[PDB]
């Protein structure tokens, strides 16, 4: 029922 | 919305420093954005996702959540994920994620 994004991109 | 506005529009905001703009405006982009990751088949999301991440300077270990946003607003339905999305997601991260993908869509083949 909630929608969940990923973890953005991690830029080094 | 028709197909000849959407790539305009898209050429247009691929050439703009974005980084201070309007967050109403930052939220059409991410629409213009999903929109336009519909116009894609399922069989070149990998491209996509790949063409983003040598772009970006990412590392092979930043592909899964790239993918994984490519693939889940190119199956959204009521802009659920779209949504989340913006939500959930930093500003500089949206804009990143925006800038990333309006340079490569119109370059890539599509099907």
């Amino acid at each position: 029922t909630p929608t969940v994004a990923p973890p953005a991109p991690v830029y080094r | 919305i028709t197909l000849l506005t959407l790539i305009k529009t898209a050429e247009h905001w691929a050439r703009q420093d974005i980084r201070t703009i309007e967050d109403s405006k930052l939220r059409a982009l991410l629409t213009l954005c999903a929109v336009m990751t519909r116009k894609f088949s399922k069989s070149q999301l990998s491209l996509l996702c790949e063409t983003h991440l040598r772009r970006e300077g990412l590392g092979q270990d930043q592909a899964e959540p790239v993918l994984e946003v490519y693939q889940r607003l190119h199956s959204d339905k009521g802009g659920s994920f779209e949504a989340a999305l913006w939500q959930q997601w930093d500003r500089q991260s949206l804009i990143m994620f925006i800038t990333a993908f309006l340079n490569i869509a119109l370059q890539l083949p599509c099907e």
